[PDB]
Protein backbone atom coordinates (compact mmCIF):
# COMPACT_ATOMS: atom_id res chain seq x y z
CA UNK A 1 0.00 0.00 0.00
CA UNK A 2 2.87 2.38 0.74
CA UNK A 3 4.55 1.78 -2.60
CA UNK A 4 1.24 2.45 -4.35
CA UNK A 5 0.73 5.65 -2.36
CA UNK A 6 4.19 6.69 -3.60
CA UNK A 7 3.82 5.62 -7.22
CA UNK A 8 0.63 7.67 -7.44
CA UNK A 9 2.66 10.59 -6.07
CA UNK A 10 5.21 10.21 -8.87
CA UNK A 11 2.47 9.82 -11.48
CA UNK A 12 0.46 12.85 -10.42
CA UNK A 13 3.55 15.05 -10.15
CA UNK A 14 4.73 14.05 -13.63
CA UNK A 15 1.32 14.37 -15.28
CA UNK A 16 1.15 17.85 -13.77
CA UNK A 17 4.68 18.85 -14.81
CA UNK A 18 4.04 17.85 -18.41
CA UNK A 19 0.73 19.70 -18.67
CA UNK A 20 2.42 22.77 -17.19
CA UNK A 21 5.22 22.65 -19.76
CA UNK A 22 2.71 22.20 -22.59
CA UNK A 23 0.80 25.21 -21.27
CA UNK A 24 4.03 27.23 -21.34
CA UNK A 25 4.61 26.18 -24.95
CA UNK A 26 1.05 27.14 -25.91
CA UNK A 27 1.53 30.53 -24.26
CA UNK A 28 4.70 31.04 -26.31
CA UNK A 29 2.80 30.10 -29.47
CA UNK A 30 0.17 32.69 -28.57
CA UNK A 31 2.89 35.29 -27.94
CA UNK A 32 4.31 34.67 -31.42
CA UNK A 33 0.82 34.85 -32.94
CA UNK A 34 0.47 38.24 -31.23
CA UNK A 35 3.88 39.47 -32.40
CA UNK A 36 2.82 38.60 -35.95
CA UNK A 37 0.01 41.17 -35.89
CA UNK A 38 2.53 43.99 -35.46
CA UNK A 39 4.28 43.16 -38.72
CA UNK A 40 0.86 42.50 -40.24
CA UNK A 41 -0.38 46.00 -39.38
CA UNK A 42 2.63 48.32 -39.51
CA UNK A 43 3.27 47.27 -43.11
CA UNK A 44 -0.37 47.91 -44.01
CA UNK A 45 -0.20 51.36 -42.43
CA UNK A 46 3.04 52.22 -44.21
CA UNK A 47 1.61 50.98 -47.51
CA UNK A 48 -1.53 53.10 -47.23
CA UNK A 49 0.56 56.08 -46.14
CA UNK A 50 2.92 55.74 -49.11
CA UNK A 51 -0.13 55.49 -51.37
CA UNK A 52 -1.60 58.71 -49.96
CA UNK A 53 1.68 60.63 -50.03
CA UNK A 54 2.66 59.60 -53.55
CA UNK A 55 -0.86 60.29 -54.83
CA UNK A 56 -0.67 63.77 -53.32
CA UNK A 57 2.72 64.19 -54.99
CA UNK A 58 1.31 63.15 -58.38
CA UNK A 59 -1.50 65.66 -57.88
CA UNK A 60 0.82 68.52 -56.92
CA UNK A 61 2.98 67.79 -59.96
CA UNK A 62 0.09 67.55 -62.42
CA UNK A 63 -1.32 70.80 -61.00
CA UNK A 64 0.94 72.91 -63.22
CA UNK A 65 -1.04 74.31 -66.14
CA UNK A 66 -0.14 77.40 -68.15
CA UNK A 67 0.19 81.02 -67.07
CA UNK A 68 -0.82 83.06 -70.15
CA UNK A 69 0.07 86.62 -69.00
CA UNK B 1 32.60 72.13 -36.04
CA UNK B 2 34.88 71.51 -39.03
CA UNK B 3 34.08 74.97 -40.34
CA UNK B 4 34.52 75.93 -43.99
CA UNK B 5 35.60 79.21 -45.59
CA UNK B 6 33.81 80.16 -48.80
CA UNK B 7 35.75 82.08 -51.46
CA UNK B 8 34.04 83.29 -54.63
CA UNK B 9 36.12 84.86 -57.40
CA UNK B 10 35.11 86.20 -60.79
CA UNK B 11 31.65 86.94 -62.11
CA UNK B 12 30.85 83.30 -62.88
CA UNK B 13 32.07 82.05 -59.52
CA UNK B 14 30.16 84.84 -57.79
CA UNK B 15 26.84 84.14 -59.51
CA UNK B 16 27.22 80.42 -58.78
CA UNK B 17 28.10 81.19 -55.18
CA UNK B 18 25.04 83.39 -54.75
CA UNK B 19 22.94 80.55 -56.13
CA UNK B 20 24.64 78.13 -53.74
CA UNK B 21 24.15 80.28 -50.66
CA UNK B 22 20.47 80.68 -51.49
CA UNK B 23 20.14 76.92 -51.98
CA UNK B 24 21.79 76.33 -48.59
CA UNK B 25 19.43 78.84 -47.01
CA UNK B 26 16.59 76.89 -48.63
CA UNK B 27 18.01 73.79 -46.96
CA UNK B 28 18.44 75.01 -43.38
CA UNK B 29 15.32 77.17 -43.70
CA UNK B 30 16.94 80.58 -43.23
CA UNK B 31 14.72 83.33 -44.62
CA UNK B 32 16.50 86.08 -46.60
CA UNK B 33 17.09 88.22 -43.51
CA UNK B 34 19.30 85.70 -41.70
CA UNK B 35 16.78 84.42 -39.16
CA UNK B 36 15.68 80.86 -38.53
CA UNK B 37 12.56 79.81 -40.43
CA UNK B 38 27.91 76.93 -37.79
CA UNK B 39 29.73 74.93 -40.47
CA UNK B 40 28.62 77.49 -43.08
CA UNK B 41 27.16 80.39 -41.10
CA UNK B 42 28.58 82.61 -38.38
CA UNK B 43 26.39 84.00 -35.63
CA UNK B 44 25.93 87.77 -35.53
CA UNK B 45 24.59 89.44 -32.39
CA UNK B 46 20.82 89.15 -32.47
CA UNK B 47 20.69 85.54 -33.55
CA UNK B 48 21.45 86.54 -37.13
CA UNK B 49 23.40 84.18 -39.38
CA UNK B 50 25.87 85.68 -41.85
CA UNK B 51 27.39 83.14 -44.26
CA UNK B 52 31.09 82.59 -43.60
CA UNK B 53 31.97 83.53 -47.18
CA UNK B 54 34.07 86.05 -49.08
CA UNK B 55 33.50 87.57 -52.52
CA UNK B 56 35.91 89.30 -54.86
CA UNK B 57 36.08 90.84 -58.34
CA UNK B 58 37.64 93.84 -60.06
CA UNK B 59 34.44 95.23 -61.61
CA UNK B 60 32.12 96.52 -58.85
CA UNK B 61 29.17 95.94 -61.18
CA UNK B 62 29.00 92.32 -60.03
CA UNK B 63 28.46 93.79 -56.55
CA UNK B 64 25.03 95.04 -57.59
CA UNK B 65 24.42 91.59 -59.09
CA UNK B 66 24.73 89.82 -55.73
CA UNK B 67 22.42 92.49 -54.31
CA UNK B 68 19.67 91.80 -56.87
CA UNK B 69 18.41 88.25 -56.39
CA UNK B 70 16.86 87.06 -53.14
CA UNK B 71 19.04 85.80 -50.29
CA UNK B 72 21.51 88.45 -51.44
CA UNK B 73 20.90 90.41 -48.26
CA UNK B 74 22.75 87.78 -46.21
CA UNK B 75 26.41 88.34 -47.08
CA UNK B 76 28.43 90.77 -44.99
CA UNK B 77 29.76 94.06 -46.39
CA UNK B 78 32.93 93.69 -44.31
CA UNK B 79 34.06 90.97 -46.76
CA UNK B 80 33.16 92.73 -50.03
CA UNK B 81 36.66 93.29 -51.37
CA UNK B 82 36.38 94.70 -54.89
CA UNK B 83 38.40 96.51 -57.54
CA UNK B 84 37.66 99.19 -60.11
CA UNK B 85 38.86 98.25 -63.60
CA UNK B 86 37.73 94.68 -64.06
CA UNK B 87 40.29 92.17 -65.33
CA UNK B 88 38.76 92.47 -68.81
CA UNK B 89 39.08 88.80 -69.81
CA UNK B 90 42.91 88.90 -69.60
CA UNK B 91 44.92 86.72 -67.24
CA UNK B 92 47.80 89.19 -66.97
CA UNK B 93 45.81 91.92 -65.21
CA UNK B 94 44.30 89.77 -62.47
CA UNK B 95 47.61 88.09 -61.63
CA UNK B 96 50.56 90.51 -61.86
CA UNK B 97 49.53 94.19 -61.85
CA UNK B 98 45.99 94.63 -60.53
CA UNK B 99 45.38 91.23 -58.96
CA UNK B 100 48.43 91.54 -56.71
CA UNK B 101 47.10 94.94 -55.60
CA UNK B 102 44.04 93.26 -54.04
CA UNK B 103 45.40 89.87 -52.96
CA UNK B 104 46.78 91.66 -49.90
CA UNK B 105 43.39 92.87 -48.68
CA UNK B 106 41.59 89.65 -49.64
CA UNK B 107 44.18 87.58 -47.78
CA UNK B 108 43.90 89.92 -44.79
CA UNK B 109 40.16 89.39 -44.54
CA UNK B 110 40.62 85.64 -45.12
CA UNK B 111 43.03 85.60 -42.17
CA UNK B 112 40.40 87.50 -40.19
CA UNK B 113 37.92 84.75 -41.04
CA UNK B 114 40.26 81.83 -40.33
CA UNK B 115 42.22 82.90 -37.24
CA UNK B 116 38.93 83.57 -35.47
CA UNK B 117 37.73 80.09 -36.41
CA UNK B 118 39.03 77.17 -34.36
CA UNK B 119 37.66 74.06 -36.11
CA UNK B 120 38.58 74.72 -39.73
CA UNK B 121 38.51 71.65 -41.98
CA UNK B 122 38.85 72.72 -45.61
CA UNK B 123 38.41 75.44 -48.18
CA UNK B 124 36.17 75.77 -51.22
CA UNK B 125 36.50 77.94 -54.32
CA UNK B 126 34.17 78.80 -57.20
CA UNK B 127 35.73 80.53 -60.19
CA UNK B 128 35.88 80.40 -63.97
CA UNK B 129 39.19 79.80 -65.75
CA UNK B 130 39.09 81.92 -68.90
CA UNK B 131 37.84 85.04 -67.19
CA UNK B 132 40.78 87.05 -65.96
CA UNK B 133 39.32 87.97 -62.57
CA UNK B 134 38.24 84.50 -61.50
CA UNK B 135 41.15 82.54 -62.95
CA UNK B 136 43.98 84.91 -62.07
CA UNK B 137 42.97 86.36 -58.72
CA UNK B 138 41.57 83.03 -57.51
CA UNK B 139 44.68 81.04 -58.39
CA UNK B 140 46.84 83.69 -56.73
CA UNK B 141 44.69 83.48 -53.60
CA UNK B 142 44.97 79.68 -53.81
CA UNK B 143 48.76 79.88 -53.97
CA UNK B 144 48.82 82.23 -50.99
CA UNK B 145 46.42 80.38 -48.69
CA UNK B 146 47.95 77.01 -49.53
CA UNK B 147 51.49 78.13 -48.83
CA UNK B 148 50.06 79.54 -45.58
CA UNK B 149 47.58 76.76 -44.71
CA UNK B 150 49.33 73.61 -45.96
CA UNK B 151 47.58 70.82 -44.07
CA UNK B 152 43.96 71.64 -44.92
CA UNK B 153 42.54 70.61 -48.28
CA UNK B 154 41.23 72.71 -51.17
CA UNK B 155 38.16 72.63 -53.40
CA UNK B 156 38.09 74.51 -56.71
CA UNK B 157 34.85 73.97 -58.63
CA UNK B 158 36.50 75.26 -61.80
CA UNK B 159 33.99 75.67 -64.64
CA UNK B 160 36.24 74.79 -67.59
CA UNK B 161 35.41 76.28 -71.01
CA UNK B 162 34.17 73.79 -73.55
CA UNK B 163 34.65 74.67 -77.23
CA UNK B 164 31.24 73.65 -78.55
CA UNK B 165 29.85 76.53 -76.45
CA UNK B 166 31.66 79.64 -77.68
CA UNK B 167 31.80 82.70 -75.44
CA UNK B 168 35.22 84.29 -76.01
CA UNK B 169 38.26 83.39 -78.12
CA UNK B 170 41.00 83.91 -75.51
CA UNK B 171 39.71 81.06 -73.33
CA UNK B 172 42.60 78.59 -73.95
CA UNK B 173 45.38 80.91 -72.78
CA UNK B 174 43.77 81.74 -69.43
CA UNK B 175 42.59 78.15 -69.06
CA UNK B 176 46.07 76.67 -69.38
CA UNK B 177 47.66 79.43 -67.30
CA UNK B 178 45.28 78.50 -64.50
CA UNK B 179 45.51 74.72 -64.83
CA UNK B 180 49.31 74.79 -64.64
CA UNK B 181 49.05 76.43 -61.20
CA UNK B 182 46.10 74.36 -59.99
CA UNK B 183 47.89 71.00 -60.00
CA UNK B 184 50.16 71.94 -57.06
CA UNK B 185 48.34 74.08 -54.50
CA UNK B 186 44.88 72.51 -54.86
CA UNK B 187 44.07 68.92 -53.98
CA UNK B 188 40.54 68.56 -55.42
CA UNK B 189 39.87 70.41 -58.69
CA UNK B 190 36.37 69.16 -59.45
CA UNK B 191 35.58 70.42 -62.95
CA UNK B 192 32.28 71.51 -64.51
CA UNK B 193 31.54 72.89 -67.97
CA UNK B 194 28.50 74.58 -69.50
CA UNK B 195 28.45 72.15 -72.43
CA UNK B 196 27.44 69.21 -70.24
CA UNK B 197 24.93 71.36 -68.37
CA UNK B 198 23.29 72.54 -71.59
CA UNK B 199 23.11 68.94 -72.80
CA UNK B 200 21.62 67.69 -69.52
CA UNK B 201 19.06 70.47 -69.15
CA UNK B 202 18.02 70.00 -72.78
CA UNK B 203 17.71 66.24 -73.18
CA UNK B 204 17.07 65.10 -69.61
CA UNK B 205 14.46 67.51 -68.25
CA UNK B 206 12.91 68.93 -71.46
CA UNK B 207 13.47 72.51 -70.29
CA UNK B 208 12.10 74.99 -72.83
CA UNK B 209 14.25 78.11 -72.29
CA UNK B 210 17.21 77.23 -70.04
CA UNK B 211 19.17 80.21 -68.75
CA UNK B 212 22.25 80.39 -66.54
CA UNK B 213 19.94 80.42 -63.51
CA UNK B 214 19.01 76.75 -63.57
CA UNK B 215 22.55 75.70 -64.53
CA UNK B 216 23.87 77.45 -61.44
CA UNK B 217 20.98 75.78 -59.60
CA UNK B 218 22.22 72.33 -60.63
CA UNK B 219 25.81 73.17 -59.69
CA UNK B 220 24.69 74.47 -56.30
CA UNK B 221 22.68 71.29 -55.78
CA UNK B 222 25.77 69.19 -56.50
CA UNK B 223 27.94 71.34 -54.22
CA UNK B 224 25.49 71.06 -51.32
CA UNK B 225 24.98 67.32 -51.78
CA UNK B 226 28.76 66.87 -51.68
CA UNK B 227 29.08 67.79 -48.01
CA UNK B 228 25.49 67.06 -46.95
CA UNK B 229 26.89 63.97 -45.21
CA UNK B 230 28.70 66.28 -42.74
CA UNK B 231 26.12 68.79 -41.50
CA UNK B 232 23.57 66.03 -40.91
CA UNK B 233 23.69 62.65 -39.15
CA UNK B 234 23.88 59.43 -41.09
CA UNK B 235 24.25 55.68 -40.60
CA UNK B 236 27.68 55.88 -42.28
CA UNK B 237 29.17 59.35 -42.04
CA UNK B 238 31.67 61.00 -44.36
CA UNK B 239 33.35 64.36 -44.78
CA UNK B 240 35.76 66.19 -47.08
CA UNK B 241 38.80 64.04 -46.31
CA UNK B 242 36.98 60.69 -46.38
CA UNK B 243 36.21 61.81 -49.92
CA UNK B 244 39.76 63.05 -50.35
CA UNK B 245 41.38 59.70 -49.43
CA UNK B 246 39.21 57.19 -51.28
CA UNK B 247 39.39 59.29 -54.45
CA UNK B 248 43.02 60.31 -55.01
CA UNK B 249 45.89 57.78 -54.86
CA UNK B 250 48.52 60.26 -56.07
CA UNK B 251 49.57 63.90 -55.65
CA UNK B 252 48.62 64.61 -59.27
CA UNK B 253 45.62 62.41 -60.18
CA UNK B 254 43.14 64.70 -58.42
CA UNK B 255 40.73 65.87 -61.12
CA UNK B 256 37.15 64.73 -60.70
CA UNK B 257 33.69 64.50 -62.25
CA UNK B 258 30.37 65.43 -60.66
CA UNK B 259 26.87 64.02 -60.85
CA UNK B 260 23.48 64.40 -59.22
CA UNK B 261 20.26 62.39 -59.25
CA UNK B 262 17.29 62.20 -59.75
CA UNK B 263 16.00 64.58 -62.44
CA UNK B 264 12.75 64.49 -64.43
CA UNK B 265 9.99 66.74 -65.77
CA UNK B 266 6.26 67.03 -65.06
CA UNK B 267 5.01 65.05 -68.05
CA UNK B 268 7.50 62.31 -67.19
CA UNK B 269 7.61 61.97 -63.40
CA UNK B 270 4.50 59.78 -63.15
CA UNK B 271 6.38 56.76 -64.51
CA UNK B 272 9.56 56.29 -62.44
CA UNK B 273 9.87 54.84 -58.94
CA UNK B 274 12.48 55.88 -56.35
CA UNK B 275 14.78 53.05 -55.22
CA UNK B 276 18.55 52.60 -55.24
CA UNK B 277 18.38 50.28 -58.29
CA UNK B 278 16.82 53.09 -60.32
CA UNK B 279 19.03 55.84 -58.90
CA UNK B 280 22.08 53.69 -59.59
CA UNK B 281 20.89 52.93 -63.12
CA UNK B 282 20.54 56.69 -63.62
CA UNK B 283 23.66 58.06 -61.91
CA UNK B 284 26.37 56.06 -63.69
CA UNK B 285 25.28 57.07 -67.19
CA UNK B 286 26.91 59.64 -69.49
CA UNK B 287 24.17 62.23 -69.89
CA UNK B 288 23.86 62.36 -66.09
CA UNK B 289 27.30 63.84 -65.36
CA UNK B 290 28.51 67.42 -65.69
CA UNK B 291 31.71 67.08 -67.71
CA UNK B 292 32.16 66.90 -71.48
CA UNK B 293 34.22 63.71 -71.14
CA UNK B 294 32.29 60.57 -72.13
CA UNK B 295 33.01 58.32 -69.14
CA UNK B 296 32.52 55.11 -71.13
CA UNK B 297 35.51 56.25 -73.22
CA UNK B 298 37.71 55.21 -70.31
CA UNK B 299 37.50 53.77 -66.82
CA UNK B 300 37.12 55.00 -63.24
CA UNK B 301 40.19 54.92 -61.06
CA UNK B 302 37.75 55.51 -58.20
CA UNK B 303 34.37 56.98 -57.34
CA UNK B 304 32.37 57.90 -54.26
CA UNK B 305 28.64 58.40 -53.86
CA UNK B 306 26.85 60.22 -51.05
CA UNK B 307 23.23 59.20 -50.60
CA UNK B 308 20.64 61.34 -48.85
CA UNK B 309 17.37 60.07 -47.45
CA UNK B 310 16.97 56.80 -45.58
CA UNK B 311 17.45 53.40 -47.17
CA UNK B 312 18.61 49.93 -46.17
CA UNK B 313 22.41 49.85 -46.42
CA UNK B 314 22.13 46.34 -47.86
CA UNK B 315 20.39 47.55 -51.02
CA UNK B 316 22.95 50.34 -51.51
CA UNK B 317 25.99 48.15 -51.01
CA UNK B 318 24.63 45.30 -53.13
CA UNK B 319 23.83 47.78 -55.90
CA UNK B 320 27.39 49.09 -55.70
CA UNK B 321 28.83 45.58 -55.86
CA UNK B 322 26.54 44.71 -58.78
CA UNK B 323 27.36 47.79 -60.84
CA UNK B 324 31.05 47.19 -60.14
CA UNK B 325 30.88 43.54 -61.22
CA UNK B 326 28.80 44.37 -64.31
CA UNK B 327 30.70 47.24 -65.97
CA UNK B 328 34.12 45.86 -65.06
CA UNK B 329 35.46 46.81 -68.49
CA UNK B 330 34.71 50.46 -67.73
CA UNK B 331 36.55 50.00 -64.44
CA UNK B 332 40.21 49.52 -63.55
CA UNK B 333 41.56 46.31 -62.05
CA UNK B 334 44.76 47.08 -60.14
CA UNK B 335 42.77 48.79 -57.35
CA UNK B 336 40.15 46.46 -55.82
CA UNK B 337 36.72 47.68 -54.71
CA UNK B 338 37.20 51.01 -56.48
CA UNK B 339 33.82 52.45 -55.39
CA UNK B 340 32.68 53.96 -52.11
CA UNK B 341 29.34 54.92 -50.60
CA UNK B 342 28.17 57.16 -47.77
CA UNK B 343 24.62 56.97 -46.44
CA UNK B 344 23.20 60.12 -44.85
CA UNK B 345 19.88 60.23 -43.00
CA UNK B 346 18.64 63.58 -44.33
CA UNK B 347 17.02 63.95 -47.77
CA UNK B 348 16.72 67.28 -49.60
CA UNK B 349 13.67 69.53 -49.27
CA UNK B 350 10.81 67.80 -51.07
CA UNK B 351 12.21 64.38 -52.00
CA UNK B 352 12.92 61.01 -50.39
CA UNK B 353 16.17 59.79 -51.97
CA UNK B 354 18.93 61.76 -53.67
CA UNK B 355 22.44 60.94 -54.84
CA UNK B 356 25.50 63.16 -55.19
CA UNK B 357 28.23 61.33 -57.09
CA UNK B 358 31.92 62.13 -57.50
CA UNK B 359 34.29 60.24 -59.75
CA UNK B 360 38.02 60.22 -60.46
CA UNK B 361 38.09 58.75 -63.97
CA UNK B 362 40.76 58.25 -66.62
CA UNK B 363 38.42 59.78 -69.21
CA UNK B 364 38.57 63.50 -68.37
CA UNK B 365 42.13 63.78 -69.65
CA UNK B 366 40.45 63.99 -73.06
CA UNK B 367 38.88 67.26 -71.89
CA UNK B 368 42.20 68.89 -71.02
CA UNK B 369 43.57 67.42 -74.24
CA UNK B 370 41.24 69.42 -76.46
CA UNK B 371 41.95 72.61 -74.53
CA UNK B 372 45.69 72.13 -74.92
CA UNK B 373 44.90 71.35 -78.55
CA UNK B 374 43.52 74.85 -79.08
CA UNK B 375 46.58 76.23 -77.30
CA UNK B 376 48.80 74.89 -80.08
CA UNK B 377 46.75 76.52 -82.83
CA UNK B 378 46.92 79.77 -80.85
CA UNK B 379 50.53 79.67 -79.62
CA UNK B 380 52.61 78.73 -82.67
CA UNK B 381 51.29 81.95 -84.23
CA UNK B 382 51.96 83.86 -80.97
CA UNK B 383 48.57 85.51 -81.40
CA UNK B 384 47.26 87.82 -78.69
CA UNK B 385 50.62 87.61 -76.93
CA UNK B 386 51.38 91.30 -76.38
CA UNK B 387 48.48 91.66 -73.95
CA UNK B 388 50.44 89.23 -71.74
CA UNK B 389 54.06 90.23 -72.36
CA UNK B 390 53.18 93.73 -71.16
CA UNK B 391 52.84 92.71 -67.50
CA UNK B 392 56.04 90.80 -66.79
CA UNK B 393 54.73 87.59 -68.36
CA UNK B 394 57.44 85.80 -70.34
CA UNK B 395 57.24 82.99 -72.87
CA UNK B 396 58.51 80.30 -70.49
CA UNK B 397 55.12 80.27 -68.76
CA UNK B 398 53.15 79.07 -71.79
CA UNK B 399 55.63 76.42 -72.91
CA UNK B 400 56.08 74.94 -69.44
CA UNK B 401 52.31 75.02 -68.86
CA UNK B 402 51.70 73.10 -72.08
CA UNK B 403 54.45 70.72 -70.95
CA UNK B 404 52.61 70.12 -67.68
CA UNK B 405 49.30 69.64 -69.49
CA UNK B 406 50.94 66.99 -71.66
CA UNK B 407 52.45 65.37 -68.57
CA UNK B 408 49.06 65.19 -66.84
CA UNK B 409 47.28 63.75 -69.86
CA UNK B 410 50.05 61.18 -70.32
CA UNK B 411 49.68 60.23 -66.66
CA UNK B 412 45.98 59.53 -67.08
CA UNK B 413 46.67 57.74 -70.37
CA UNK B 414 49.27 55.38 -68.92
CA UNK B 415 46.99 54.67 -65.97
CA UNK B 416 44.27 53.70 -68.43
CA UNK B 417 47.08 51.48 -69.73
CA UNK B 418 48.28 50.50 -66.24
CA UNK B 419 46.77 47.12 -65.33
CA UNK B 420 47.68 44.02 -63.33
N1 LIG C 1 26.96 77.58 -65.86
C1 LIG C 1 27.26 79.04 -65.68
N2 LIG C 1 28.37 79.63 -66.39
C2 LIG C 1 28.67 81.09 -66.22
C3 LIG C 1 27.91 81.87 -65.41
N3 LIG C 1 28.40 83.11 -65.45
C4 LIG C 1 29.47 83.12 -66.28
N4 LIG C 1 29.61 81.87 -66.74
C5 LIG C 1 30.78 81.79 -67.66
O1 LIG C 1 31.87 82.29 -67.09
C6 LIG C 1 32.83 82.75 -68.32
C7 LIG C 1 33.36 84.15 -68.09
O2 LIG C 1 33.84 84.25 -66.79
P1 LIG C 1 33.80 85.74 -66.04
O3 LIG C 1 33.67 85.57 -64.53
O4 LIG C 1 32.60 86.55 -66.58
O5 LIG C 1 35.21 86.57 -66.38
P2 LIG C 1 36.18 87.24 -65.21
O6 LIG C 1 35.36 88.16 -64.35
O7 LIG C 1 37.28 88.00 -65.85
O8 LIG C 1 36.76 86.14 -64.38
C8 LIG C 1 32.10 82.73 -69.39
O9 LIG C 1 32.41 81.53 -70.18
C9 LIG C 1 30.61 82.64 -68.89
O10 LIG C 1 29.85 81.99 -69.79
C10 LIG C 1 26.74 81.25 -64.66
O11 LIG C 1 26.07 81.90 -63.96
N5 LIG C 1 26.44 79.84 -64.83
Amino acid sequence: TQTLELNRMRGMLEDDFNRKKASIRQAVKEENQQLDKQKRDLEKQSNNEKLNYERTEIDMVKTRGQKRP
Amino acid sequence: MREIVHIQGGQCGNQIGAKFWEVISDEHGIDPTGTYHNVYYNEATGGRYVPRAILMDLEPGTMDSVRAGPFGQLFRPDNFVFGQTGAGNNWAKGHYTEGAELIDSVLDVVRKEAEGCDCLQGFQITHSLGGGTGSGMGTLLISKVREEYPDRIMETFSVVPSPKVSDTVVEPYNATLSVHQLVENADECMVIDNEALYDICFRTLKLTTPTYGDLNHLVSAAMSGVTCCLRFPGQLNSDLRKLAVNLIPFPRLHFFMIGFAPLTSRGSQQYRALTVPELTQQMFDAKNMMCAADPRHGRYLTASALFRGRMSTKEVDEQMLNVQNKNSSYFVEWIPNNIKSSICDIPPKGLKMAVTFVGNSTAIQEMFKRVAEQFTAMFRRKAFLHWYTGEGMDEMEFTEAESNMNDLVSEYQQYQDATA
